């Protein structure tokens, strides 16, 4: 049994959706080394069947401003999948950039 | 009978920067929404990093067409075997960064 914090990341990213910052804490619980990620587009990493339905989400937060994704999969470094739930936030200056705290609610699988 | 085909122009990066509209019939997106994205990001996991390494390779080779074969997500959300020959291109008159030019066929893996 995990703990609320040791199950939830933060992780940054610019309007392309690449990665530009993630906690160290996805590397415990996806397998991913965040300097890795860097520069990748969360787009490579939904599940095929989840991919429209965050296409959807990102059309909501970027109308919205903030968005709840609701449960969704992420590839995981050695393969399989975690489920995920993230409450993602535009930051906007004087967007800058996507701010997502990341929630998981699985193992890899 | 024509294979299903279309032709797109990437950056050396992987990012689709011109997307012909045979592609609707190909693999159902509309040119824009692709335009933008990463071709990767289309792409099998369990291919990703072969179609990476192949975009690194063609601006390697001369000019000359490197071929790969991966499974591309159609509008539909399924795996469509797709045979992407690509090469780059770069303008002899000037110093322009090269880009490359795939042309895109569905076909079988059999
Ligand atoms: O909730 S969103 O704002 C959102 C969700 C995830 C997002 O990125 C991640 C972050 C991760 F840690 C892992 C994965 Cl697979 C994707 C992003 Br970017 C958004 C914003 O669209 C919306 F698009 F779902």
């Amino acid at each position: 049994f995990k703990g609320l914090d040791s199950k939830t990341f933060l992780s940054e990213h610019s309007m392309d959706m690449k990665f530009t910052y993630c906690d160290d804490r996805i590397t415990e619980l996806i397998g991913y080394h965040p300097e890795e990620l860097l520069g990748r587009s969360a787009y490579e990493f939904y599940h095929a069947l989840d991919s429209e339905n965050m296409t959807k989400s990102h059309q909501n937060l970027c109308t919205k401003g903030q968005v709840v994704s609701g449960q969704y999969r992420m590839l995981a470094k050695h393969g399989g999948y975690v489920w995920l739930e993230t409450q993602g936030t535009v930051i906007y200056n004087p967007p800058q950039c996507i701010m997502c705290v990341n929630y998981v609610l699985s193992e890899i699988e | 009978c024509q294979p299903t085909r279309f032709i797109s122009r990437h950056n050396i990066e992987g990012i689709f920067t011109f997307v012909d509209h045979r592609c609707v019939a190909t693999v159902g997106y509309q040119p824009q929404e692709l335009l933008g994205k990463n071709i990767v990001e289309f792409c099998h996991p369990e291919d990703q990093q072969l179609l990476r390494d192949s975009f690194q390779q063609v601006v390697k080779l001369k000019g000359q067409v490197l071929s790969v074969m991966f499974r591309f997500r159609s509008k539909n959300q399924e795996w469509l075997w797709m045979r992407t020959s690509s090469f780059t291109f770069q303008n002899p008159y000037s110093d322009e960064i090269e880009y490359i030019i795939c042309t895109n066929t569905n076909v079988k893996n059999s």
